[PDB]
């Protein structure tokens, strides 16, 4: 019943922009945080951050403190990952997730995963 | 032998009696405007706020209405303007209210209580009992016995009382005056009835 | 002068109107019965009778504080009652903590079954002070949303130690040793510590223990062992602000910590409660007295006549006239464009001595001085005639003072002369009309007639809403104690947090201290 | 700062099989690790949040036990929709570290 649809594919010269996009869809982004997570083909999952739709408070780990920027839109139900000046690290999948239970904090729904390459080409 | 002997003492403790339920209801109608956390029980009600001032307002009660039908008969023409009963209720009723407003009503202490209280009083006056003798007496009597006792309380030995102080400056006067001329005035339809 | 011939031409205004309203005596009181309704009547349907929604329930779903005065007036269909405007006093969160035991045995005594339960309470109120969110946006821990609470009433030296003062209001049975698990342990009188201030007669006020325990008697008496039942407390949380996310991470938190099996608790909705200013029998005292005065007075009233046919009907009449005059008045004032907003309680006995009977009164002396014997039409002309100018200048006199009363600045005696003018207006024309249509009624009938499995956990619709089941004044003795009113206010009550308990009887054997089947309290008159 | 370790990569085992699958916390976590599966498709799924409790609409086949620093994940029979790689998260300090993931295997000759 709920979803968390995300974008497509994206392929993108080293040092521009990338803004990934999470549409939620069964429920609204005000009731739970917003959630993204970076898998490399070998290194795991790694922590991202989170924003707060409803308040707007948002929190990263160390390694993404200035790399990431996550902004969401209630009204749109939305919610969006931005990485600034792209490097060849950041080729990996992204996922965008909440957590329904507040103390457990156990990511109950995910997305289905962008694939995102940086290369020159 | 002489019916005035065996009258006087009915008509002084009838009246003590009025006086002292009186007194008693008026306390805590003008005490209650605020009330502790913890409601007390109605038994506390009797002797709620002072030790002796029931006894002395009866007494004064009973010897006000004892004088007041007195002085018209040693001048002559007694009272006719309401000999019915049911004007000294309106009069005693006209008193609680006027305690239960003074209690709970609010206006400019300054330049407003000299006309209100006043005419208020001169009202009820030429309502109940036109006798000019009857209002000299009311006016000699009621702020004649205030200052004594305002006094007494402003020279801070019995200060009882904090919102008070100087004379002249609160609305107890006209209540006096309400109150002096309901007793006597219902001693003198006692009298008349009897 | 003008005043002679002013006299005259009133005089026969009235003596020729006398014959008019002696003409029709069914139609002029048809008139006034049908005039009476429809003056004020229709609007009369408007005023609150008195009763009006003490709880107000709201979804949990999405909650914020009304607001307090963002509308000049209120909407009319509004659900929201007039007391639910402001921020509430404190959010009241209950965790109500059952508990059972595995299969009972006859080792067990009565001290166990307060032992095993409450041993557990210390560690889950340290739970509840030291949780905090790990990944928060806005409050963090309980402190930041506590109410916090300096010091008790003077005079409440006996409670100290036994009540929260200088942090945040928990109360939880662990007050009865100071939350010092080493205190409990060593304390060889479970029950007498805790039926310590246990009053010998029943008491208006809350009990220290179902303050602490926050659960009605009948889950918390010692009889319990009989049944093989165990002792049921509740963990008290006071809230001075309300934070989604931090009542959802405990609630969470305490059910991992201790779930719940077979609980379907709704959680739905939030409760608001609101205590009105309770009026004692000193106020009520006056309100008797002038009651019984106005009695007196208008029994003294009557019972000064003398009817030609009856003994208390045109008395009756005067009273009815007196009483419907204020009626029509009260409602007409909405009319009037002033505010009816007067207690009424207090004001009618006092509007009535002020309107008085004499005009009524002296009307019917004359009337009834008639001389004419057969005739009605003639008795009312002569008896009107006699009385004319009398009653028009006792209700002038008795009217003219009322513009000089609502003349000064006081706006309650303002509203107190407007209700007199137009009461007294509308008594004259009553007493004009009907009074004298009924009297020349009964002037023309006068001539005219001369096994013992241990009872499981269960989280029924009863567990939930248990704070109703406690004594109504529970919670103002509560809030009294730290000098907090909820006199003009209310408070907003949270569903529950189920906790539940396991607990092994071995525990307590193994903790069974000597002289253990012995205390000094017992259950009186039970 | 905490680290999840898995050691063994790949556990290599037959349909039907009991399978255990454990990860090692760099310190304690106060049973604060939860279980997710991702399938070779991408898709990730939660399988047991706090220590062993089975989310909504998991099948039983699934179980958790662990306390302190050693955590563990069993499935019951084998299945071939149970072919994936399972990854352990602990909630306990903040930045959420996950686990270096083990992949699951059918034997072969
Ligand atoms: C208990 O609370 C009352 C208010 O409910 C306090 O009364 C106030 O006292 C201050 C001075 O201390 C006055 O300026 C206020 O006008 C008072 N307000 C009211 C409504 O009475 C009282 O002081 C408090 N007492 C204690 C011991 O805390
Ligand atoms: C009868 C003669 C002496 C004049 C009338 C005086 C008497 C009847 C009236 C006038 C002033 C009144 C007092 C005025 C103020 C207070 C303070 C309060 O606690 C209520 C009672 C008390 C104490 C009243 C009692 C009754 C009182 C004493
Ligand atoms: C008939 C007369 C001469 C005899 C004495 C009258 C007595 C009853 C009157 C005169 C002065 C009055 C007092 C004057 C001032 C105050 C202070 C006020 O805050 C409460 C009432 C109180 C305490 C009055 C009580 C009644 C009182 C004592
Ligand atoms: C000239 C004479 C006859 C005028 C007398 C007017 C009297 C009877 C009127 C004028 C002001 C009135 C008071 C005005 C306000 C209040 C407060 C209210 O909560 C109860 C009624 C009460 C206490 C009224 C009682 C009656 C009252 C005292």
């Amino acid at each position: 019943e709920v979803q968390l649809q995300q974008s497509g594919a994206e392929l993108v010269r080293p040092g521009a922009s990338v803004k990934l996009s999470c549409t939620a869809s069964g429920f609204k982004i005000k009731d739970d945080y917003i959630h993204w997570v970076k898998q490399r083909p070998e290194q795991g999952l790694e922590w991202i951050g989170r924003i707060d739709p409803a308040n707007g408070h948002t929190r990263y780990a160390p390694k993404f403190q200035d790399k990431a920027t996550i902004t969401a839109d209630t009204s749109s139900n939305t919610a969006y990952l931005q990485l600034s000046s792209l490097t060849s690290e950041d080729t990996a999948v992204y996922y965008c997730t909440r957590y329904n239970d507040y103390d457990a904090f156990y990511f109950d729904y995910w997305g289905q995963g962008t694939t995102l390459t940086v290369s020159s080409a | 032998v002489t019916s005035q002997s065996v009258n006087v003492v009915i008509r002084g403790v009838v009246l003590f009696f009025i006086g002292v339920f009186l007194a008693l209801v008026l306390n805590l109608l003008q005490i209650q405007r605020n009330v502790t956390l913890f409601p007390p029980d109605v038994v506390t009600s009797i002797f709620s706020s002072a030790w002796w001032v029931p006894p002395c307002c009866g007494t004064a009660s009973a010897v006000i209405g004892l004088l007041y039908p007195c002085i018209d008969r040693h001048l002559g023409e007694p009272h006719k303007f309401k000999r019915e009963w049911s004007s000294v209720m309106r009069c005693v009723a006209v008193f609680v209210g006027i305690n239960h407003a003074s209690a709970k009503v609010d206006f400019d202490n300054n330049f407003q209580f000299s006309l209100t209280l006043a005419a208020l009083s001169v009202g009820l006056w030429w309502t109940f009992d036109r006798s000019r003798s009857g209002f000299g007496l009311g006016v000699g009597i009621a702020f004649l016995a205030t200052v004594v006792t305002q006094l007494l309380v402003y020279n801070g030995v019995y200060q009882y009382t904090s919102p008070d102080f100087l004379y002249v400056r609160s609305w107890l006067p006209c209540i006096f005056f309400a109150g002096g001329i309901t007793m006597g005035n219902i001693g003198r339809q006692l009298a008349m009835y009897e | 002068t003008l005043t002679e011939r002013l006299r005259e031409k009133i005089s026969q205004a009235f003596y020729n109107h006398g014959l008019l309203c002696a003409s029709y005596p069914i139609p002029i009181i048809l008139f006034t019965g049908l005039c009476i309704l429809a003056c004020c009547y229709p609007l009369l349907k408007l005023p609150l009778p008195g009763t009006g929604p003490v709880e107000f329930s709201t979804p949990v779903k999405d909650y914020s504080p009304p607001p307090v005065d963002s509308d000049h007036k209120q909407g009319e269909p509004s659900e929201q009652p007039e007391w639910y405007v402001g921020a509430p006093v404190a959010y009241i969160q209950q965790i109500f903590v059952k508990s059972s035991v595995s299969p009972w045995h006859k080792n067990l005594l009565a001290v166990d079954v307060f032992r095993l339960p409450l041993s557990r309470a210390f560690q889950l109120v340290e739970e509840i002070r030291n949780h905090a969110l790990r990944d928060s946006s806005g409050v963090k821990s309980l402190e930041e949303v506590c109410l916090q609470v300096t010091d008790l009433l003077p005079g409440l030296r006996k409670l100290r130690n036994l009540l929260p003062e200088h942090g945040c209001l928990l109360l939880s049975p662990g007050n009865f040793w100071q939350n010092d698990w080493e205190r409990f342990h060593a304390d060889p009188d479970i029950i007498g510590t805790i039926h310590q201030h246990e009053p010998k007669t029943l008491q208006t006020s809350a009990t220290l223990k179902d303050l602490l325990f926050g659960v009605p008697g009948k889950y918390s008496g010692v009889s319990l062992y009989t049944r093989k039942r165990t002792v049921s407390y509740t963990i008290t949380l006071v809230f001075q602000r309300y934070d989604s996310r931090f009542l959802s991470s405990l609630r969470s938190r305490l059910k991992l910590l201790h779930p719940s099996p077979n609980c379907s608790l709704r959680a739905e909705n939030l409760v608001h409660v609101h205590f009105k200013e309770e009026i004692g029998i000193a106020e009520l005292i006056p309100l008797v007295t002038t009651y019984i005065i106005l009695f007196a007075y208008i029994y003294f009233s009557t019972r000064k006549i003398d009817m030609v046919k009856s003994k208390w009907g045109l008395a009756l009449a005067a009273v009815v006239t007196v009483l419907s005059s204020l009626l029509m008045s009260v409602g007409l004032c909405t009319l009037f464009g002033l505010t009816p907003t007067l207690n009424g309680g207090e004001i009618f006995p006092y509007l009535v001595v002020v309107i008085g009977l004499e005009n009524v009164l002296v009307l019917t002396k004359s009337v009834v001085s008639t001389p004419v014997d057969l005739e009605v039409k003639l008795r009312i002309a002569q008896g009107l005639s006699s009385e004319s100018w009398s009653i028009m200048k006792n209700v002038a006199t008795e009217l003219g003072i009322i513009l000089i009363g609502y003349f000064t600045l006081v706006p309650a005696i303002q509203e107190f002369c407007l209700f007199a003018v137009v009461g007294l207006v509308s008594d004259f024309f009553l007493q004009m009309f009907f009074f004298t249509t009924v009297l020349s009624i009964d002037i023309r009938r006068m001539e005219l007639a001369d096994d013992s499995r241990a009872p499981e956990v269960t989280w029924g619709p009863e567990d939930e809403e248990l704070w109703r089941r406690l004594s109504f004044r529970h919670w103002p003795t509560l809030f009294n104690y730290y000098n907090i009113t909820l006199a003009k206010r209310y408070i907003s009550l949270l569903p529950v947090i189920p906790v539940t308990l396991r607990l092994n009887p071995q525990e307590a054997l193994e903790g069974r201290q000597p002289q253990d089947g012995r205390s000094a309290w017992a259950p009186p008159e039970s | 700062d905490i680290q999840m370790t898995q050691t063994t990569s790949s556990l290599s085992a037959s349909l039907g099989d009991r399978v255990t699958i454990s990860c090692r916390a760099s310190q304690d976590i106060r049973n604060y690790l939860n279980w997710y599966q991702q399938k070779p498709d991408g898709t990730v799924k939660l399988l047991i949040y706090y220590t062993s409790r089975l989310h909504s609409g998991v099948p039983s086949r699934f179980s958790g036990s662990g306390s302190g620093t050693d955590y563990s994940l069993t499935i019951s029979n084998l299945e071939q929709e149970d072919i994936a790689t399972y990854f352990c998260q602990q909630t306990n300090t903040l930045p959420w570290t996950f686990g270096g993931g083990t992949k699951l295997e059918i034997k072969r000759t």
